């Protein structure tokens, strides 16, 4: 059973057993308010009644193209990504079929059924939350249209279902929309002619990367200028312009060359057919008015010229979308389906679009399908949906949030994590020194590990909880290679906290161990102090060997002392030879960045394979996938 | 005047005289509010006379906003009773019943309520002073949560005319829509079978929240005999009759009316016509 | 020909009416396309029985000979869309909406409009029908 706030509880399952006892146990740990749902039907998700959450709870897709049976949790802002490109495209289409009138009116072909098996029926069910009825105005928009399809018992939940059974006689699949608070019985959505009640409440705006700007301004220019009021000065100017355009047409007819042509072509037409007509050359705008051909112009400041820059036009096309979003639709719920915005978009503009999607409130509800990590640089309070590489189309969903503790490092944290989302196996390392060594070792051993799905994500100064929880929920394999560290508390002497051990324990869900005290003489300094700490680290590692065994099961590899000591065990003679020093480990730790580069330069292929095959560096084998 | 009443958006008491400004103010105020409000909310206009409902609707014209224009009894049936009867009272109660008020009268609420379930038809009350339909609608709103949610989410202002003819039960429901459901009200009362003049007159003196506005004049049963007289010289006259009138009752009324088309036979048809729902009036009918 | 397609062809009708489809581009005026049918030869004509079976209770015994199929559309200035609503019945004054579920309505079961255009690829034509022709 998975909680709404990310809490996970484990329970024992018994055969031929009602679920009521499990429901009672969960309620006692935390009944009428809560609702229990399994795979979109009433791990088990829970519904905590009046909470601050999205209207959209989850969507179920059955027998639609790729999706044999898929249930995906949702939120206001949803990002879908993954290797399965057809799965991502079909997911967006399933939303369009449910909510977009233009897509729905075409019906379902034979290809739209799973495995082209028209015997099975297509079902697309969207579950909504109406608990925050008074806080949310969009909930009131839906309730007003729905009217009596709801029940007071189930006033918090609502379903919008799409059903389609193929007609072999007519070679046609008819889409029938139903809705209601009870999933077992749903009434048909009322409608007259082409439109139904659902089209009044839901507006789907499909943003495609290849959108002509002037085309976009063409349709919306009508609303933008009729919605606003017109004072006396505007009316006088409007009439004055009409006079000016009329004079332009009159002056055109006064030219000798134009008058000569239209007289000649009139005689030519009269000879063709004896009809009492005349031909005039008039300006098209002056006939239709200035409104017909008005278009936006990018004007550089200090420059008189008007320019019809492609990138400038691409970005401003979103400004119109932002402008309309503020005031175009105040009477309906607007859902934006943004598909591959990064196509032919500079990475700096991708970050700009990322800030609009997540930081701003312009796009309250959207589904974003992306292939570029840059669009996720500002991601926050969004639901991440990952389509697995398998052809079976499995979808893993995680509700991404950044806590207040991570608020100061949110920018750095998001930039690193965004690239890891597009990977199969992620190895969590500490700093660049680990990255330098592992990149060299992997280069000599498995040079195309990045192609296969490997990724080296470096995290420093923070607990692994944020990264692991996101990666685990999305179905991405995570490997943690950390080292046993002792951190001294500020203002207190001789006492250290097992920072390295605590981070791994926090991953397991256990509480942090208490700080331990280490007694050293004042004379003991430098190398003598360091080796004393190493002795304590070795003792602590032995003492908690049971926990270390648990870490290995969870793909957490904790070094006994640090990476350098583990590296020395794997290649001692080689490291000692090239470092030409009595104690290579101490020298390597003096300047970690520069000495590691020097060590990596002098490493041979045999040494790299020795590191790869060593027991301590088992994380490399896990990352490779062997 | 009209300008100040347009600007005000709260509860407004209109006390127009002679009936000249009723429809004119209503249509103007509705148009101003609809054009000003860009949200999803809509308005509901309720009129005692079905004729006033269509004549009002004509001036607004076609609109997809979802506004409701109709009779007072048609409002509760279409918006409150029919959709949310089952939710408030269980699935046993029906929602395909077509209300009529010329048959199956009820003695009391504890008698009218349960007989409603079996008959699958909505019956009026033998006592004009109390209206069974509106207290049932009020009861549904109190009992059903979704009904309360729908009304609040659908309408932001209610337009009511001829509030001096409003029943006490009707006033009770409209007050309910105002105070706990926080819905703006625009009632109109000129200084119906069970008309209660007390509620409208008492509203002006007692309700401090309501704003009293007077519209200048220039800017009883006989009226129910003019349209039948010109009809002699059937759906049009039903539109003048207060409330939604069932086609089954039309077939019964029409045989009475066509019987009229000597003096003696003129008198007795008006006797039963008045019974179904003046000494000088019958003489006036004899003259015409 | 388009007025006939809008009335009877599902594929054309599903697109609705643009602003250009109104006379003089006058959105205020409503579009009406009414087709009157004769059902007097009920027993002689099998196609009359095809229509009667679908129509069911929309007819009246008084007007059992005449039937109307009406297309009505009023432009929506808010949505910039002209919705097409089909009505039918024996009496022209009152016509009920043609019942339907989802995209199809009762009228699409009885009427089949085959639009033969002057240019048509033969194999393109044979591709559709070869399914039915042999199954």
């Amino acid at each position: 059973v998975a909680g709404q706030d990310g809490s996970v509880v484990q329970f024992k399952i018994k055969r031929h057993t009602p679920l009521s006892k499990l429901m009672k146990a969960y309620c006692e740990r935390q009944m009428r308010q809560i609702r229990f749902r399994f795979d979109g039907q009433p791990t088990i998700d829970v519904f905590q009644q009046q909470t601050g959450g999205s209207k959209f709870s989850n969507i179920t897709i059955k027998n639609f193209r790729n999706f044999e049976k898929v249930n995906i949790n949702l939120d206001n802002k949803n990002v879908i990504f993954g290797m399965n490109d057809i799965g991502k495209t079909n997911f967006l289409y399933a939303l369009r079929f449910l909510l977009d009138k233009e897509i729905r009116k075409f019906g379902f072909n034979k290809s739209d059924y799973h495995k082209h098996d028209t015997s099975k029926k297509i079902e697309i069910i969207l579950t909504l939350d109406l608990s925050n009825y008074e806080k949310d105005e969009d909930t009131k928009k839906l309730i007003s249209v729905v009217k009596g399809a709801r029940t007071s018992a189930n006033a918090d939940v609502f379903y919008i279902a799409l059903e389609s059974k193929y007609d072999d006689k007519e070679l046609y699949g008819n889409i029938i929309l139903k809705w209601g608070s009870e999933l077992d019985n749903l009434i048909d959505i009322p409608g007259r002619g082409n439109i139904n009640a659902l089209d009044n409440v839901f507006k789907v705006i499909y943003i495609n990367p290849l959108v002509d700007l002037d085309k976009l301004f063409a349709q919306n220019k009508k609303y933008i200028f009729e919605e606003s009021q017109g004072n006396e000065s505007d009316e006088g100017i409007l009439n004055n312009i009409k006079s000016l355009t009329d004079q332009v047409n009159q002056q055109i007819g006064e030219m000798t060359i134009i008058k000569g042509f239209q007289q000649e072509i009139t005689s030519e037409y009269r000879s063709l057919k004896k009809e009492e007509v005349s031909i005039e050359l008039k300006s098209e705008m002056a006939i239709k008015g200035f409104f017909s051909d008005i278009i936006p112009y990018i004007k550089k400041d200090g420059d008189s010229n008007y320019y019809p820059g492609d990138g400038r036009r691409k970005m401003l096309s979103y400004s119109i979308y932002n402008y309309l979003a503020k005031k175009k639709y105040e009477d309906k719920i607007v859902i934006y389906l943004i598909e591959e915005p990064e196509i032919s978009l500079h990475r700096s503009m991708q970050i700009a679009l990322s800030k609009q999607l997540f930081e701003q409130s312009t796009y309250k509800y959207f589904f974003l399908s992306t292939h570029s990590p840059e669009l996720l640089y500002e991601m926050d309070n969004t639901r991440l949906i990952r389509v697995h590489s398998t052809e079976k189309v499995v979808c893993s969903s995680h509700m991404y949030n950044v806590e207040e503790a991570y608020g100061s490092v949110k920018k750095k944290l998001n930039k690193a994590l965004s690239s890891a989302l597009f990977a199969e196996r992620v190895l969590l390392i500490e700093g660049p020194s680990e990255k330098i060594l592992f990149e060299k070792v992997l280069d000599e051993v498995e040079p195309e590990y990045e192609l296969n799905g490997g990724f080296l994500l470096e995290v420093g100064g923070t607990y692994f909880n944020h990264y692991v929880c996101t990666l685990n929920d999305l179905g991405i394999t995570h490997i943690i290679k950390t080292d046993n560290d002792l951190k001294s508390k500020k203002g207190k002497k001789g006492v250290y906290e097992l920072l390295g051990l605590n981070r791994c324990l926090n991953l397991l869900g256990r509480e942090n161990l208490d700080e331990i005290t280490i007694d050293i003489p004042e004379d003991i300094k430098g190398k003598k102090k360091k080796e004393r700490l190493n002795e304590r680290k070795k003792e602590i590692f032995k003492q908690y060997k049971n926990e270390v065994g648990e870490f290995l099961g969870e793909r957490i590899y904790l070094s006994e002392i640090d990476l350098e000591n583990d590296l020395y065990s794997a290649i001692g003679e080689s490291m000692k030879r090239i470092f030409e020093n009595e104690d290579p480990v101490h020298y390597l730790q003096k300047s970690k960045l520069f000495n590691m580069v020097e060590l990596v330069n002098n490493l041979s292929t045999k040494d790299c394979f020795d590191v790869f095959e060593h027991e301590k560096f088992a994380c490399l084998k896990e990352l490779v996938g062997s | 005047s009209r300008e100040q009443i347009i600007k005000d958006g709260g509860n407004i008491l209109v006390t127009a005289g002679a009936g000249s400004g009723k429809t004119t103010i209503l249509v103007s105020k509705i148009e101003a509010d609809l054009k000003e409000n860009k949200t999803h909310y809509s308005i509901a206009a309720v009129t005692f006379t079905n004729k006033a409902a269509k004549e009002i609707e004509g001036r607004l014209g076609y609109s997809s906003r979802g506004n409701f224009i109709g009779t007072n009894d048609g409002f509760v049936e279409s918006e409150i009773i029919r959709p949310f009867i089952k939710d408030a009272f269980g699935n046993d109660y029906p929602d395909n019943f077509t209300a009529e008020y010329f048959d199956n009268q009820f003695a009391s609420y504890d008698k009218g309520l349960q007989v409603l379930k079996y008959q699958n038809i909505l019956g009026t009350y033998s006592n004009p002073k109390k209206n069974f339909k509106f207290q049932l609608a009020l009861d549904i709103l109190k009992k059903s949560l979704v009904a309360r949610q729908y009304i609040f989410s659908k309408y932001f202002k209610i337009f009511i005319d001829e509030y001096q003819d409003s029943d006490k039960d009707m006033h009770n429901l409209f007050m309910y829509l105002k105070d706990q459901l926080k819905i703006k009200l625009f009632i109109v009362g000129d200084p119906w079978r069970g008309a209660e003049p007390e509620n409208f007159n008492g509203l002006i003196e007692n309700s401090t929240d309501f704003n009293k506005y007077h519209l200048t004049s220039n800017f009883p049963n006989a009226t129910l005999l003019k349209e039948v007289i010109k009809y002699v010289k059937i759906y049009d006259l039903a539109a003048e009759i207060v409330g939604n009138l069932s086609s089954r009752e039309i077939k019964e009324i029409q045989k009475i009316i066509n019987e009229l088309l000597n003096q003696v036979l003129i008198n007795q048809v008006l006797i039963n016509l008045f019974a179904k729902l003046d000494t000088r009036e019958i003489t006036a009918f004899t003259e015409v």
